[PDB]
């Protein structure tokens, strides 16, 4: 709120600010605008389906276990072990709740994108990717992974030799995955530098706020108090001055900021629409080497993808 | 009629919209001073005698006192009363932390030489001021008493001072002949030019050469400890209320509380790095208040279109409600963004069409209701390990897809 | 440039379903898209095996799967019911009736 | 700093200072839009590759 | 830099600059910003392999 | 010491930080004027085998030239000077027209 940004409960000062034209105005409705920008972003990254399925209890996937990305009923928020480290891992506000910097809730909590993907994994386990087009239709994960090894080259006899070997390679990976991004802390970098650089330029402007720009003092309240009006107008303008030059360079950086993020959650959008409901034949866009599925999991303030490659290992000579 | 008149229309569509703050007003005012009342010695630059000279500046260090406007204005006929920092209009309701009084007795022919920018004898390295200067010029006259007969000879200044002095420090000496070529230094005597200049005023003379006695004065602020102002009532203060609050030449407005902390035995100003005053000490006494100002809010109003109906509900952000909400309506709600006034409460699940804040949703039913987010109908798909399931039957369906291109060139 | 000069299997970008077609109209600033799309409307369950014992011989589909609908066995393509008799031309035969798990036994015909 | 006096030098100052900083606040801000647009590009160039 | 382009080697220029105080340190910032990340612009086009 | 002290905290983990710069000062100070200064009438006036009569002063008016103060206290006779307004200590730094 600008006005009682520039100045307090002095009603000359807001005087002097009618001088100005209508500013105020633009800056109050682009920020409307970045903010319902922001929270119409995610409804096109989660909102993809438009039914919540559940999964059967009996977990009998040809000796594949789920254990680590299924929601767990024995805490009480339906979080999966990786969301709640994922929750755990990643990380004054009275003096900016004071000045008019006030914060708002978005429209979506947690529990609801956690229902949104956990109904997304479900459709992705038990339905194959018709779900993606029109009616689920049941599949058992076997007959669903012998098509997909079929669509990169490989005949369907191949997984029904081998299917223990597939079990424990999966299990044992989606095990170490854990440890694997738990070890290295740096790893959470984007979301981390995505807080902390809006929370260092907020305490920035407020910092800002309380320094002379050449006049009497800093406090309006005292200078008025000792300067007579008719010769104060000419004290009190380099403060309004100065702080609307404070609050445009504020505004530009955040519409700067807003449309990076716009761009890539896009870009998070059309991957997760195209790798996850669907199996795709671009190399290095769902992750690396030959291309096999993906699986979402929720975040603050984001998404982690997991992908599920291919690659061979051992090789031999011939002459052809 | 507040959201017709932001909407700069007639009609009103849907959903959230804005307008000014909550901003609770404040109550009475609150004086804190030190009981102790003593009488301040003014005046005595003023009538006694011949005071003083630009010789002996008065280097008066006055302690704490009670100073107004009674003992001052002794003598209607001033001068220009040359403001530099604070109006003399009001010179009451704020103290300072030290007051110097200096004077100088030469004559009034020459009142604006004592500007930072008006120079003359200052120029050549005299009583000089610093650029801000931030006390007045009482340029009060002293006719008729120190206008002595054929020249107050005892009455004299200093012509000129061969280096820089620095503003506010004392040069008085033999100040001998150290120019020219000729190695006099004061004793040998040609072209001497001693600064020694006797004042020779026969009350004959103009006006030019009569005595104007000249005080100025010199202080600063933004610091806890104080001297002297003018007399006030410090009544006594009022626990958590949203009061006009004073504190010795600092004001305010907020609500106090008692502290938590304790404070060194000499602080009595903290604060954290919200760069504001946090707490401050009593005036008479030890106690400690923390200072925080009186909520603010963020009001919003929620209506279905007009060509519906013109009902409303009306929402405060970030304030708790159970609370400082003024009157009341129909319904009032505890959600998690705020307060809200006007919409009933139901446990039945429907569909979004105005959004509010963490998942709650409102509309038209025959009234605004209110409401909890569903994101959609539950169902769940028959599994096995060898059941499968085919399509018979085939659909076309035709979608659209609007995307912008060009936008309107201009020129300035 | 992918969807009307092209067909395209990047599915949710040139419609929603599986996509066949695109064409553009022009509009004041800016362009529309009408996407011809293709979904299936109504199915039926069905009882399924991986793969088919025979002589001690495992089968697999050259396309489609198995499907059964309780009298005897036939195997169709992947998005429309269509079913045909198990013949040696449908088919192909590798390794064994024990490596792989859930085989049903049954005859194949050969012309 | 010669011409005028030090009492009536920072009346001028204060304009030379404000014109400096509203030409580098203009500099910076057209290179941060640059700068936007040239890094789409090469994400572009990066996903042709 | 913040002073030698905003003045010269004059002490009062500097006293008159503090005043605002918290401006330079923002553009400092944002071109280390451009610069770190226009350094790294390379990486993800050229290292594929 | 110094980058913690730009850093406004008391750790820094690792990389690269910027501080201020290196700004060598200036040795000493160098003016340059021309060596020719020609002579303004000062002397002129001041030097001469006779002088006018006190009956009538006659006047001259001094201009466009350098002033070479050194002339003023160049004669013998030096036992007479009243110096008001600007002192021969601080005579040649000031501009004058005539």
């Amino acid at each position: 709120d600008c006005t009682m940004y520039i100045c307090g409960d002095s009603t000359e000062c807001s005087n002097l600010l009618l001088q100005y034209g209508s500013f105020c105005t633009q800056l109050k409705r682009a920020l409307t605008g970045i903010a319902v920008e922001q929270d119409k972003n995610t409804q096109e990254v989660f909102a993809q389906v438009k039914q919540i399925y559940k999964t059967p209890p009996i977990k009998y996937f040809g000796g594949f276990n789920f254990s680590q990305i299924l929601p767990d009923p024995s805490k009480p928020s339906k979080r999966s072990p990786i969301e709640d480290l994922l929750f755990n891992k990643v990380t004054l506000i009275c003096a900016q709740k004071f000045n008019g910097l006030t914060v708002l809730p978005p429209l979506l909590t947690d529990e609801m994108i956690a229902q949104y993907t956990s109904a997304l994994l479900a459709g992705t386990i038990t339905s194959g990717w018709t779900f993606g087009a029109g009616p689920a239709l049941q599949i058992p994960f076997p007959m669903q992974m012998a098509y997909r090894f079929n669509g990169i080259g490989v005949t369907q006899n191949v997984l029904y030799e081998n299917q223990k070997l597939i079990a424990n390679q999966f299990n044992s990976a989606i095990g170490k995955i854990q440890d694997s991004l738990s070890s290295t802390p740096s790893a959470l970098g984007k979301l981390q530098d995505v807080v902390n650089h809006n929370a260092q330029a907020l305490n920035t402007l407020v910092k800002q706020l309380s320094s002379k720009f050449g006049a009497i003092s800093s406090v309006l309240n005292d200078i008025l108090s000792r300067l007579d009006p008719p010769e104060a107008e000419v004290q009190i303008d380099r403060l309004i001055t100065g702080r609307l030059q404070s609050l445009q360079t504020y505004v530009t950086q955040q519409l700067i900021r807003a449309a990076e993020i716009r761009a890539s959650a896009n870009l998070a959008a059309t991957k997760m629409s195209e790798c996850v409901l669907g199996q795709s034949k671009r190399v290095d866009f769902c992750g690396k080497g030959y291309h096999l599925m993906s699986f979402p999991q929720s975040a603050p303030h984001g998404v982690v993808f997991l992908h599920v490659t291919y690659v061979p290992a051992q090789e031999k000579n011939f002459t052809t | 009629s507040e959201t017709k008149c932001t909407l700069k229309s007639f009609t009103v569509e849907k959903g959230i919209y804005q307008t000014s703050n909550f901003r609770v007003q404040p109550t009475e005012s609150i004086v804190r001073f030190p009981n102790i009342t003593n009488l301040c010695p003014f005046h005595e630059v003023f009538n006694a005698t011949t005071f003083a000279s630009v010789y002996a500046w008065n280097r008066k260090r006055i302690s704490n006192c009670v100073a107004d406007y009674s003992v001052i204005y002794n003598f209607a006929p001033f001068f220009a009363f040359k403001c530099y920092g604070v109006s003399p209009t009001k010179l009451n309701d704020l103290c300072f932390t030290n007051v110097y009084a200096d004077s100088f007795v030469i004559r009034g022919n020459e009142v604006s030489q004592i500007a930072p920018g008006q120079t003359g004898n200052i120029a050549d390295y005299n009583y000089k001021l610093p650029d801000d200067f931030t006390g007045c010029v009482i340029a009060w006259n002293s006719n008729k008493l120190d206008s002595k007969p054929s020249g107050n000879y005892n009455y004299l200044y200093r012509l000129l001072r061969k280096s820089k002095l620095k503003p506010f420090e004392r040069d008085i000496s033999t100040e001998i002949y150290q120019a020219g070529n000729k190695p006099c230094n004061g004793v040998a005597g040609p072209n001497c030019y001693s600064p020694l200049q006797s004042y020779g005023f026969r009350p004959t003379y103009g006006v030019g050469h009569q005595p104007y006695r000249v005080v100025v004065l010199s202080f600063e602020l933004l610091h806890a400890p104080a001297t002297v102002c003018g007399p006030k009532k410090s009544t006594n203060l009022v626990k958590n209320k949203c009061v006009n609050f004073n504190f010795n030449g600092l004001t305010g407005t907020g609500v106090l509380t008692e502290s938590n902390k304790k404070f060194l035995p000499f602080q009595q100003f903290g604060r954290d790095i919200a760069d504001t005053t946090d707490a401050v000490r009593d005036p008479q006494t030890l106690e400690i208040l923390d200072i925080t100002p009186c909520s603010f809010g963020g009001v919003s109003v929620i209506t279905p279109g007009t060509n519906t109906s013109n009902q409303v509900a009306v929402l405060y952000q970030g304030v708790n409600c159970t609370w400082r909400v003024y009157s009341t309506g129909s319904n009032v709600f505890q959600t998690r963004a705020g307060c809200l006034i006007g919409a009933e409460y139901v446990n039945n699940s429907y569909e979004c069409d105005i959004p509010i804040g963490a998942g709650i949703c409102a509309s038209y039913q025959q009234s605004i209701i209110a409401y909890t987010m569903s994101l959609g109908a539950e169902n769940s798909v028959a599994y096995s390990n060898n059941s499968i399931a085919i399509p018979t039957n085939f659909t076309i369906s035709v979608t659209t897809e609007i995307l912008p291109v060009s936008m309107t060139k201009t020129s300035v | 440039s992918e969807c009307v000069l092209g067909q395209s299997k990047r599915v949710d970008f040139c419609g929603k379903g599986y996509h066949l077609m695109s064409f553009p109209q022009s509009a004041p600033h800016g362009v529309v898209f009408l996407h011809v799309t293709y979904v299936p409307a109504q199915e039926k369950n069905f009882t399924t095996a991986p793969a088919i014992c025979h002589d001690g011989k495992a089968h697999f589909p050259r396309e489609g799967v198995f499907v059964s609908n309780g009298t005897h066995w036939f195997v169709t393509q992947r998005n429309f019911y269509e079913p045909q008799i198990i013949t040696t031309d449908n088919t192909f035969v590798s390794g064994n009736c024990d490596v792989v798990i859930g085989i049903v036994n049954n005859t194949v015909y050969d012309p």
